[PDB]
């Protein structure tokens, strides 16, 4: 369902961040890793990820330590004042090895039959992950660096089983983290990709996340997606609607058309901004046809050919204002005039 | 704090947590699992924790307890044997708080069972089936609302309608904490305050006054003086 | 039991009740613009059956064979009904009451001829065993009287060579936006009216013109009056129907669910539980 | 008011023209700018092949 | 021909934009072609290179 | 079996079976549609399912003291014709709480004369 | 384990015993592997047809529950396929 | 991936999931409230995805034995081909069982002249 490609187009998308990027790759076929890291070299840059590595002919020893292995990796750059980027592919997997090795051992079995302290496993594994305050890091490093606060940030990967999240790894690994980006498969198989959900999918962090373009404009595509979920059911056997809610239900289904992009091509702050400007200022609302894919793909080239220094304004800065809000109309407005 | 002579309040982030991190001793100690796994000692090891929150004849501990259902199951043994235990149950509420009102608390589905003529007052009860029955039809009067329309409603049913959206905004409170969050300076409502404005309002009091004359006003004789303003 | 079949079937019930929330959303839309059509249909059809009542008590009066009481031999009806389900029992309950009344006939042995307006009436007269003179279905949503003349033509010649005595209308009476009846009523031979001869107001035009000609152009128009009238207020009780049927099938989709998911419940339970008991006591 | 007629009918059709010049101006643009990131794109997949 | 303006001026209009859409998709299929044949030029470099 | 039972017998049990079975497929559609959007054959089976369950009920003599209903004892002849004159549609023409506790089927005439 | 193993199955239902259809045989979640090979030549050329109509009339019936009126070839099928039932 | 596959190639096997990931919601809702409750676009992609799903359908020559009917290989190129026909609408009039058990869409339009 695109697990795999949303992490490593994390990563790639890390090439020129002061974010350094790890990805785990835990009981991973090694021609899939074999065809990532080509991926990485050729897409992008792999001098700024370590890979570790536990194939699933390896012991299950490695395996279940591999992750933990990659934890003080990223927790060396966390604690000397510089960001990171970790991306723990099946955990489950990882669960299935710590199975196995406690069996083996005689120690008594729990739900699955996985031992009692397999929530102690993912917790102690994920509570590392965190961003640390300016006096930690300076007493620390002795004072090689005095201002800074370094973090890492954790993006693991589960695998459930037709869908169910009540199993007893899932729901551990749940409520260990805050937020889960939920990959639903009929989305997947619909062509709407990637396939996350709204309304399952939730950040804990907030808005305090996002830079202030992204979340200026940002705002009004949780609603507007929110109406159109319970508005389109309706749509496929109705007509003869109120124009208010026929507005709102095409709309929605536009802007679900917008949400949807190549999967090598990752996309700059201002670029995601002033597509977002351009759904939610209502460019989009004449243009409610199947073009707009060609129709983004049009504005970006246009854009990169005549208005590139507000693009590297709102790259440098994220932030917004009246004089950025009216450029942006008269880029959409210009824009407008061209294929 | 209670063998002070006080009324405590202890607040306990999740007690699902405590029951499986029971379970998890459980398990490492090797003792036989019971049910749909949890460990042998669930009820026990739950009444201890529940039978110290008591009052005593001097001081108390009152508690507030975060409770998680495993699988949305309210059979579930966890959230069945937390039940059992519970006087009085608080839900929030996403669609109480995207309409403003704060707390966001759900009248409908927030129990308690000291809500029983005997035990909290005749007036006190009366007052709460009333205004709990009342805003119950207003929210299938806004079903057929949104479906037919206004045009439909009779003379009664739309004071019914009227009295229950400012009773909807009366709920609403600013919290000390809140002066930051809205500027306004917060109110502490009594008991016997609260009683006689929600009585006010379902027996015909105040319906000369604009429902917004009710949001974060505190007390009724202060909705009237914003009213005077307004 | 079996927790992946279950859970889909409660999906599937998920998704119908959603379904039918939206379709009584179609359902009460349509009603609005069904009544107000109603609405407009209402004062000329009333206007044209108070202009025919004083006409069945003028003076200076001569013979027509629409006006007068002539015997009965066999009966005609105009039989309304939907070409669509999910609209309850309207068309069942209409169609019981034509049929207790031509039973009466049939008593009598008097026969019936029968002329629809719905596929749900061809389909249940032509099964049953009435014989279907004239039939036309699939009006739309926007009904016309264009299209429903013809049958109404059959009918019309039917009586005017001879054959057809008496003429009757079937429909069901949009008496509330909840609440509706079906009602068989008396259509062609001119009904009762309360009065006496008004002898004088203005001009009698009737000779300026031949009067026979123009009173059969005026009673042709006061039928088809009627018959759209009636088809028109079966359409408003339809959507009506509709709806009412609609909320029932949410409501009890709604049911369904909070009983499947015990059940399922249940069985996550119990497997969950047999499956530890056998690792349980597999250690030995 | 036919004379306004034809004045507004000659001014239109003038302004189709420019419109169309500046519009088949930009497609030329459009066109160059492909072909020569075409040649740039090339030669930089090419240098990176080498030195791999 | 007031009106026959109007709809001269929108054809021409129309007109001139697809007469740029056709320079624009050539355009598209000349890129293609020549990041094609730029790759293979530098594959078959790297293999020969290699090689010996 | 026919061999030992009798081929009138066997058939009125089978009929049973299949009207029954019928029924409760039926029941299926009915909870989420109601009763409406059936076929008239599907409702003349419903209607004669229900009766047959009804009928399928007798009132004990060592049950007399929890109802008050004096008891009955129902004869294989008289059962077999009762079954076989609801399944041919005889008793069409009387309500459903007719056939609920009684004995043989003249008893739910004589019942039925009551309401 | 014994369905993995055998060369074939014949499924007997409650539903179907029930219902009068003795022997309570459904078609769809039986077969032979075995197959036409294992039949005398007409059997074979007879049966050939049997099974696909069964299997296919048992979905159109699902299929149109509801529709009063219908295409006369699924018509012809559902029947057919009530013929040999 | 339309990198590793021909780009058109790419495309016809999405819109040929797409479809029939619709035709599946659609399954139960049309089995409870009705074929004609659809809009025309709707009855449109029924007809569509109930040739897509035939045409998936083929002969084996080691399926012989079972089915008595000859074997049949199709190349790739004509697959596309006969996908990106029936999605594209150029065989829309065409019935059902025209593209059921038969090979490459040539072989469909002659089986169609056949019926
Ligand atoms: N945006 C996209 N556009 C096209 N294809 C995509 C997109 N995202 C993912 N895919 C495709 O989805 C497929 C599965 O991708 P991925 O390996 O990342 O999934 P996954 O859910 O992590 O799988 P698994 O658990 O089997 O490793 C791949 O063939 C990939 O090309
Ligand atoms: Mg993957």
């Amino acid at each position: 369902t695109g697990k795999t490609a949303l992490a490593i187009d994390a990563i790639i998308n890390q090439r020129d961040s002061g974010i350094k990027a790890i990805y785990v790759a835990i009981g991973q076929k090694a021609s899939t890793i074999s065809n990532v890291v080509r991926k990485l070299e050729e897409h992008g840059a792999l001098a700024n990820t370590i890979v570790v590595v536990a194939t699933a002919s390896e012991s299950a020893a490695l395996q279940y330590l591999a992750p933990y292995a990659g934890a003080a990796m990223g927790e060396y750059f966390r604690d000397r004042g510089e960001d990171a980027l970790i991306i723990y592919d099946d955990l489950s997997k990882q669960a299935v090895a710590y199975r196995q090795i406690s069996l083996l051992l005689r120690r008594p079995p729990g739900r699955e039959a996985f031992p009692g302290d397999v929530f102690y496993l993912h917790s102690r594994l994920l509570e590392r992950a965190a961003r640390v305050n300016a006096e930690y890091v300076e007493a620390f490093t002795k004072g090689e660096v005095k201002g800074k606060t370094g973090s890492l940030t954790a993006l693991p990967i589960i695998e459930t089983q037709a869908g169910d999240v009540s199993a007893f790894v899932p729901t551990n690994v749940i409520s260990i983290t805050d937020g889960q980006i939920f990959l639903e498969t009929n989305l997947f198989n619909a062509g709407i990709r990637p396939a996350v959900n709204p309304g399952i999918s939730v950040s804990r962090v907030g808005g305090a996340a996002q830079t202030k373009i992204m979340k200026k404009l940002s705002g009004g595509i949780r609603t507007a997606l929110a109406q159109y979920r319970e508005l389109a059911a309706f749509s496929q056997f109705a007509s003869d609607l109120d124009d208010a809610t026929r507005n709102q239900l095409d709309h929605g289904q536009k802007v679900t058309e917008l949400l949807k992009q190549k999967q090598y091509a990752p996309m700059s702050v201002a670029q995601q901004s002033l597509v977002l400007f351009a759904a939610e200022r209502g460019y989009l609302a004449d243009v409610e046809l199947s073009k707009i894919g060609s129709f983004e793909a049009a504005l970006l080239a246009y854009v990169d050919r005549d208005h590139a220094p507000l693009m590297q304004e709102i790259n440098q800065t994220g932030g917004y204002n009246d004089e950025i809000e009216g450029k942006l109309k008269g880029i959409l407005d210009s824009f407008k005039a061209t294929q | 704090f209670r063998d002070e002579g006080r009324d405590v309040l202890l607040f306990v982030d999740n007690i699902y947590r405590y029951t499986l991190a029971g379970t998890e001793v459980s398990a490492l100690l090797g003792r036989m699992p019971s049910a749909v796994g949890y460990q042998p000692t669930l009820a026990e090891e739950m009444g201890v924790l529940q039978e110290r929150i008591t009052s005593t004849k001097t001081g108390s501990i009152t508690s507030v307890q975060a409770v998680y259902v495993p699988a949305d199951d309210l059979t579930d043994p966890s959230p069945a044997t937390t039940f059992a235990h519970l006087d009085a149950t608080v839900v929030l509420s996403r669609q109480i708080a995207s309409l403003g009102i704060y707390p966001a608390v759900d009248p409908l589905d927030s129990t308690s069972r000291q809500l029983d003529p005997l035990v909290v007052g005749q007036e006190h009860y009366d007052t709460a089936r009333g205004v709990q029955s009342i805003l119950q039809r207003y929210q299938e009067l806004k079903d057929i609302i949104a479906i037919l329309g206004m045009d439909e409603l009779s003379e009664e049913d739309k004071l019914v309608v009227a009295r229950a959206r400012k009773i909807q905004r009366f709920l609403s409170q600013p919290f000390f904490v809140a002066e930051v969050f809205t500027g306004s300076p917060g109110k502490y409502v009594s008991l016997k305050d609260t009683i006689r404005g929600f009585k006010g309002i379902m027996e015909g009091e105040y319906d000369h006054l604009p429902e917004q004359a009710f949001y974060m006003v505190g007390s009724i004789e202060e909705a009237v003086e914003k009213a005077k303003k307004l | 039991a079996g927790a992946k079949d279950i859970r889909s079937k409660i999906a599937s019930v998920q998704n119908t009740q959603k379904i039918t929330k939206a379709m009584e959303m179609v359902a009460a839309s349509k009603m609005r613009k069904s009544q107000d059509r109603m609405a407009a249909s209402r004062p000329y059809a009333e206007t044209m059956r108070k202009v025919i009542g004083h006409l069945a008590h003028g003076n200076l009066e001569y013979k027509h064979p629409y006006l007068e009481d002539r015997d009965v031999k066999r009966v005609g009806y105009l039989v309304v009904s939907t070409d669509r389900g999910l609209a309850g029992g309207l068309n069942i309950n209409l169609f019981k009451k034509l049929l207790a009344e031509m039973k009466t006939w049939t008593d009598k042995g008097v026969q019936a001829d029968l002329a629809m307006i719905g596929s749900k009436g061809v389909s249940f007269f032509n099964s049953v065993g009435g014989n279907v003179v004239a039939q036309v279905t699939g009006m739309g949503d926007n009904p016309s009287l264009s299209e429903l003349i013809g049958p109404v033509k059959v009918m019309l010649q039917a009586y005017d060579e001879g054959r057809l005595d008496k003429l009757y209308i079937v429909s069901n009476k949009f008496i509330n936006t909840m609440s509706q009846v079906p009602t068989i009523s008396q259509l062609l031979p001119l009904p009762a009216s309360d009065d006496d001869d008004l002898k004088h107001k203005s001009w009698d035009y009737l000779y300026e013109p031949d009067p026979k000609a123009l009173l059969d152009t005026l009673l042709r128009r006061y039928v088809e009056s009627q018959v759209y009238q009636g088809v028109v207020e079966n359409l408003a009780s339809e959507q009506a129907a509709r709806m009412v049927a609609m909320k029932a099938a949410t409501d009890n989709g709604g049911s369904l669910i909070k009983e499947l998911q015990l059940v399922y419940n249940k069985a996550r339970q119990a497997s969950i539980t047999q499956e530890l008991t056998e690792i349980v006591s597999g250690a030995a | 008011d036919l004379d306004l007629a034809k004045a507004s009918a000659t001014d239109q059709l003038k302004k189709a023209k420019a419109e169309a010049q500046v519009i088949i101006e930009q497609a030329n643009k459009r066109r160059s700018q492909i072909l020569d990131e075409a040649k740039a794109e090339a030669e930089q997949e090419r240098t990176k092949i080498v030195a791999q």
